[PDB]
């Protein structure tokens, strides 16, 4: 696994930005750190925590759906509505369809269908105004590795290294990628920007983004520490 | 109960 490697890379990137005290500059020039080409390929656009019974269902921005079940397995339904991928507790991956699957997955496929319907009828799509980055052969559709909720946010850890943090109080969100070394920030008003983290060090940023990057570092440390 | 992201 490059999972621990990617989390450490992210802690590197966040520590350096946070150590530079970026909201504490004389003149902050946040816009100089923007790079629209660093926007993620994938992020979580909807989610429903039904972990008291089944697990966590979610939709990614490409309209694929997934569930992280309480037994730590994952089922993904691609946006063709037909292909599935199953990921076991130990990460072993297998491929199936709605018409070709082992009997052992029938309940979990049905659960995914109920989650899919719930999300479609009730939940707003986060990032609906964002065009995702073009995918290429080096990237694969990710699954939800793990998640947790604090009093102030839900933290979502994807299998491509990305970490997403949705804040409950004001609906602001961060998408962190340790390969781009970038953070996408969605503010309360649904405006979005993607910044190269090294450049936020140089140019600074507002107290709002600085505060959420401090919180992000603590959450990533929390993810690594449980691993 | 159940918790979820931002509703329509």
């Amino acid at each position: 696994e490059v999972v621990d490697c990617h989390l450490s890379d992210m802690l590197q990137q966040l520590h350096s930005v946070n150590a530079s005290k970026p909201s504490e500059r004389g003149l902050v020039r946040q816009e100089e750190a923007e790079d629209p080409a660093c926007i993620p390929i994938f992020w979580v656009s909807k989610w429903v925590d039904y972990s008291d019974k089944y697990g966590l269902g979610y939709q990614l921005c490409d309209n694929s759906v997934g569930v992280l079940f309480n037994d730590s397995t994952r089922l993904i339904l691609y946006n063709d509505g037909d292909s599935l991928q199953y990921i076991e507790r130990d990460g072993t991956e297998s491929y199936l369809t709605v018409s070709s699957h082992p009997n052992s997955l029938m309940k979990k496929i049905t659960l995914l269908k109920y989650f899919r319907n719930y999300m479609s009828e009730h939940l707003l799509k986060a990032g609906a105004n964002i065009t995702p980055r073009e995918g290429d052969e080096l990237a694969r559709l990710p699954y939800l590795r793990t998640w947790f909720r604090t009093r102030s946010a839900i933290i979502l850890h994807l299998s491509n290294g990305s970490v997403q943090i949705n804040f409950f109080q004001d609906h602001t969100k961060l998408i962190l990628c340790p390969l781009m070394a970038a953070v996408t920030y969605i503010d309360e008003k649904r405006d979005f920007r993607t910044y190269r983290l090294s450049l936020l060090e140089e140019y600074g940023c507002c107290k709002e983004l600085a505060s959420r990057l401090r919180y992000a570092r603590t959450m990533v440390d929390k993810l690594l520490s449980s691993r | 109960n159940i918790f979820q992201s931002t509703m329509l």
